[PDB]
């Protein structure tokens, strides 16, 4: 390390709760049972993702819930056009129609 | 009364056809959509899936989601 | 308390307390499978002459239907195919009088045989409220027209043959 | 009803005088042991406790082990 | 009622001589196996066993599995 | 060891939970309770591989 | 809304006020600066300013 000093940090994981709305009172409190990685592992399996580098050159990444036509609880989704898709995720629109 | 298999709170004939929500006095109400009446107010036409909680699998309801009962 | 119970009805068909005979358990199935169709059936089947029999001999041997016409020996079947009838047992000999002869089976575990029965019980009281008037009811007409207009509709109602016939004269009717 | 008093869910009498378990299309079925049916087919006669909820006293009970509702 | 044996969904007489799921509007409906309909669509065909809630031994049910209601 | 150099690492078990789908709100719930130590033997012994 | 004006220390509060995008807070009452300052740190009009 003194020679060559390479020593870099990598990041393998990241635990982290959920917190949601309690319909009673409105507030929103977290689930110290529930946590992240029951969930983003559904979220990148049913969506398409799209990342995009159009504002200050930065790459932001958005996921779009489509339709995967092997499964029958996942053909119920609307159908997603990639221009309905750059609209609703980004903020495109067509103020002239282009 | 109105059949909503998923449980999300909103039926499942808004979801398929098309939906929006709007406060009209100081409370908001969830209605189907009006092609003479929503287009013109600047309103958003929302779709789903009648038989997701959460049609992006993510854990907050579509009803959450489009009516602001959720973490800001 | 109430999971207790609810084992108990989860074994409640499996158990059989008392049985002591085998072929008297088909007797006892062709009995409530029969009874699952309205009355209102049964005396419009009645009303033109319709006998209903429970045999435990196949329906070769059986003495009323020993000798009859060929082209009645192979008709439509549940699927719109025809079936040797060495392997039939349910049949509705319509010929002076309409009469329907069960086979006793175990109908209770099997609803593919239990529904040769409903078939040949609708084909048999068919004509009394299809034709009304020895003419085909235009209730009936439109609702032909409308299934026709679909296509899950048309596949699984029709047959083959009034399927392409169908649109072959272009709905003439 | 019928008596059943281990709780183990097959009757006393089934218990005292035999029982069997066959097959029929795939649905499993416990029986009374009759000697004219059950014998030519290769089935076996089984007894139990009725006071017992498990004759061996493990804790798997008659029922489990005859119909194979057990750890495999 | 309909029996239901293993509690996982699907009729006894379903899982033993044949049913698929189909998808008509936005709605999933199980439905027996009918050789006219649901063999122009390209659907499989199933059959499982009524007294087993999953057939394969693993912590899901067949009605899970052929729903896609499951872990994805 | 500096001699042979031969050192190799067994895998005598793993532990793990199972997690399943929650019908009220289609969520996807892992229970702590129960391992796959209990499902796997059962797989193991009903199956043909 | 930071203020000063009392002793020269910094007093913050806040005041619940309406989002025009969120359809939740858009059912809150209207905020004004006036009701807003004359709620929140105590300024008042004994004669009309
Ligand atoms: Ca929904
Ligand atoms: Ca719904
Ligand atoms: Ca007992
Ligand atoms: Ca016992
Ligand atoms: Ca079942
Ligand atoms: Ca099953």
């Amino acid at each position: 390390l003194e020679k060559t000093k390479q020593l870099r940090l990598d990041t393998d994981q990241v635990y982290g709760n959920i917190a949601t709305y309690n319909f009673e009172n409105g507030r929103v409190r977290v689930d110290t049972g529930s946590n992240w990685s029951e969930v983003l592992p559904q979220i990148q399996e049913t969506t398409a993702r799209i990342i995009f580098n159009g504002k200050d050159l930065n790459l932001v990444e958005r996921r779009i819930a489509a339709v995967n036509p092997s499964d029958p609880l996942e053909t119920t989704k609307p159908d997603m056009t990639l221009k309905e898709a750059l609209k609703i995720a980004f903020g495109f629109n067509e103020p002239n129609g282009n | 009364t109105v059949p909503d298999r998923d449980n999300d709170g909103i039926p499942d004939s808004l979801e398929v056809e098309g939906y929006t929500v709007d406060v009209k006095n100081k409370r908001t109400f969830l209605s189907p959509w009006i092609s003479n009446i929503h287009e013109k107010k600047g309103l958003t036409k929302y779709k789903s899936s009648p038989e997701k909680w959460s049609t992006a699998s993510d854990p907050y309801s579509d009803f959450e989601k489009v009516t602001g009962r959720i973490d800001k | 308390k109430t999971e207790k119970e609810k084992f108990k009805d989860s074994i409640n068909n499996l158990v059989k307390t008392e049985f002591t005979n085998e072929t008297l358990d088909k007797i006892q199935q062709t009995q409530d499978l029969l009874k699952k169709i309205p009355k209102d059936v049964l005396e419009i089947y009645s009303e033109l002459g319709g006998e209903i029999y429970f045999t435990d001999i196949d329906l070769v041997e059986h003495k009323e239907l020993q000798d009859l016409s060929e082209e009645e020996k192979n008709s439509m079947n549940s699927r719109g195919e025809k079936v040797p009838f060495a392997s039939r047992f349910v049949f509705e000999k319509k010929r002076e009088t309409p009469k329907l002869i069960i086979n006793i089976k175990d109908y209770a575990i099997n609803s593919e045989q239990s529904k040769e029965v409903y078939y040949e019980i609708g084909k048999g009281i068919s004509l009394d409220i299809i034709s009304k008037d020895k003419s085909l009811d235009p209730e009936f007409l439109n609702l032909i027209k409308s299934l026709s207009d679909d296509s899950d509709s048309s596949d699984l109602l029709f047959s083959q043959k009034f399927k392409e016939k169908l649109e072959l004269n272009n709905k003439s009717i």
